[PDB]
């Protein structure tokens, strides 16, 4: 029975999560293994550098944290959250952690580097995806937070900015930074505007229903081009999230309205991920009826396109940063809070 | 149109975590 195998699956992913969960790698290179050469992106809490190794010549990725900015921005759980659930998930659409370390000033996460960009870059500049491309990215979003979920873990960050495209036109989900492995429910208010469920806004306890709700938004965005809830200013974003009002471009396809509209549901009891048949009454929503869901997996489809390749290193599918110097202090910042990294 | 009123918007770019 297929259902069976599936929940041998998760069983089995389940085991073998747990096991990197309560044992974490730590301290695994250093930064002289490395040459820094350019930043790649940007969020609210550092930058990603594009990086070579010295010894292998491969390129990475390295997230950059500032010890004192983590402590200063009361963000300290959640950088050790990221750092101890990336190096211990493995799933086809989550980016790899390759190394892990820290020095007197910073804390460094060396991901695998992911060359086509950010999906956010190619959405924007093409307007919007046919509802097969839109369909295509959303079922490997749907096989990560099913993965996700059954190890308690809940992202809590989707938006296009953070979907890396691979060299064979995949997505790499990356930054985990808001990432929490939470049997029940949780408080925090984080998240991008546009993506927050009305419970984060409404500050109520909230559970992975609020993954379900940003994959409504996201699903959106691909196929319109433009979010279901835009403004100039995020509190006007917020009004018009807890309405329970959304509008359908005229091209939506009838099934693509009725999956919307469920995920997008303001009440987390009543929305499709969060039922009694959780993730499976997504997967069989009319709206993936023709989606083969271990050939996504298995990366067998067809990608909607390959992006464009001029050799290693190259980072011309990523926009140009003002760089910064990486300095670091003679003397040990925050040593305590930051032990166990 | 809503894409005209999207694309003269200020949150057109790439947006950060709150
Ligand atoms: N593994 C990666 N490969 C290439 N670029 C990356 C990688 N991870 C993050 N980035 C880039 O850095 C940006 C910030 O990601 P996060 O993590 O930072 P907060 C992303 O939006 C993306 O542009």
């Amino acid at each position: 029975s297929e259902q069976e195998s599936v929940k041998e699956f998760l069983a089995k992913a389940k085991e073998e999560f747990l096991k990197k969960w309560e044992s974490p790698s730590q301290n695994t290179a250093q930064l002289d293994h490395f040459d820094r050469i350019k930043t790649l992106g940007t969020g609210s809490f550092g930058r990603v550098m594009l990086v070579k190794h010295k010894e292998t010549g491969n390129h990475y990725a390295m997230k950059i944290l500032d010890k004192q900015k983590v402590v200063k921005l009361k963000q300290i759980e959640h950088t050790l959250n990221e750092k101890r659930i990336l190096q211990a998930v493995n799933f086809p659409f989550l980016v790899k952690l390759e190394f892990s370390f820290k020095d007197n000033s910073n804390l460094y996460m060396v991901m695998e580097y992911v060359p086509g960009g950010e999906m956010f870059s190619h959405l924007r500049r093409i307007g919007r995806f046919s509802e097969p491309h839109a369909r295509f990215y959303a079922a490997q979003i749907v096989l990560t937070f099913e993965y996700l979920h059954s190890l308690d873990l809940i992202y809590r960050d989707l938006k296009p900015e953070n979907l890396l495209i691979d060299q064979q036109g995949y997505i790499q989900v990356t930054d985990f930074g808001f990432a929490k492995r939470v049997k029940g429910r949780t408080w925090t208010l984080c998240g991008t505007p546009e993506y927050l469920a009305p419970e984060i806004i409404l500050s109520k306890g909230y559970n992975k229903a609020v993954d379900w709700w940003a994959l409504g938004v996201l699903i959106y965005e691909m196929a319109a081009g433009y979010p279901p809830f835009f403004a100039d200013q995020p509190i006007q974003i917020y009004e018009k999230i807890v309405s329970g009002k959304v509008r359908f471009p005229s091209h939506f396809s009838s099934d693509l309205k009725d999956l919307l509209r469920n995920l997008l549901q303001v009440d987390l009891t009543k929305r499709f991920g969060n039922l009694k048949n959780g993730v499976n009454d997504i997967k069989n929503h009319k709206w993936f009826a023709t989606t083969d869901w271990i050939a996504i997996y298995q990366r067998k489809v067809e990608a909607p396109f390959i992006p464009k390749f001029k050799g290693p290193g190259d980072t011309s599918n990523f926009d140009d940063y003002e760089e910064e110097e990486i300095r670091v202090s003679i003397n040990e910042k925050c040593g305590k809070e930051f032990t166990e990294f | 149109t809503t894409y005209a009123d999207f694309i003269a918007s200020g949150r057109t770019g790439r947006r950060s975590a709150i």
